[PDB]
């Protein structure tokens, strides 16, 4: 009589199509300056995965901002590679950028990538 | 009542072109 | 050339970061009105589950909407449950509210959710 | 080779 069914591969065709809308610049409302360089995003996506994001568009002298400036120091590259981890799962990591990418998600709150990071100092 | 699992993939998928 | 380390809950843990978003009101941008009833949601979320809401926000009148009404012939209980699954991925099927969910997955172009309606009607008389 | 992960997310939107 009553129910309840879980559909396992849901969350995942919202993550797809989240980053289809992405990859066409469709309703993304942010654009993240990371040197000189520029990054499209739906804040949303952002503040679900970053408590760095969370906390910059919580603010709410912030919330309605449609540039935001990373410090300085951040990384073009290492933002990238987050960036894309955050709409697709996937962690692309070099020996050549790995460092950048820990500091990238430490400075993102994003911890237990850096663990993954930290972790994958085995062979090396 | 009863948790059941289904694995149907989503018909809706956002084109490229 | 990379290393690519794949993160097999990542897509529902943002799925339910979304959720907590939207109920405690965070980043929602638009009302769904359905005749009495009202449902804040994101559009990029709507967007991403359904062609009727992609069709609409694409639209450049319609973009920047802050209220969208939907068919006064459609549901508000069926709504909710098809908006609480967008959120959640759980589909949670009543013998009373079955007939006006498929109508809504329907009309809101989600026909994996309107064949798991009929899949449904297996355990029927 | 593309390895696996099953590391829950450490970030969790606060529930206040």
């Amino acid at each position: 009589a009553d129910s309840q069914i879980q559909f396992t591969r849901h969350a995942s065709d919202v993550l797809l199509n989240l980053n289809r809308l992405r990859s066409r610049d469709i309703l993304t409302d942010v654009v993240i300056v990371v040197s000189r360089e520029q990054f499209r995003a739906h804040k949303t996506v952002l503040m679900a995965c970053s408590g760095l994001f969370y906390s910059i568009f919580t603010d709410q002298l912030k919330r309605n901002l449609s540039v935001i400036n990373l410090d300085p120091e951040i990384n073009p590259e290492g933002f990238n590679i987050l960036l894309d981890f955050m709409y697709t799962s996937r962690l692309n990591l070099r020996e050549g950028n790995i460092m950048a990418v820990m500091a990238t998600a430490m400075y993102l709150q994003m911890e237990h990538v850096v663990d993954t990071c930290r972790k994958f100092i085995k062979a090396s | 009542r009863s948790e059941i699992i289904s694995t149907a993939p989503s018909s809706w998928v956002v084109p490229g072109p």
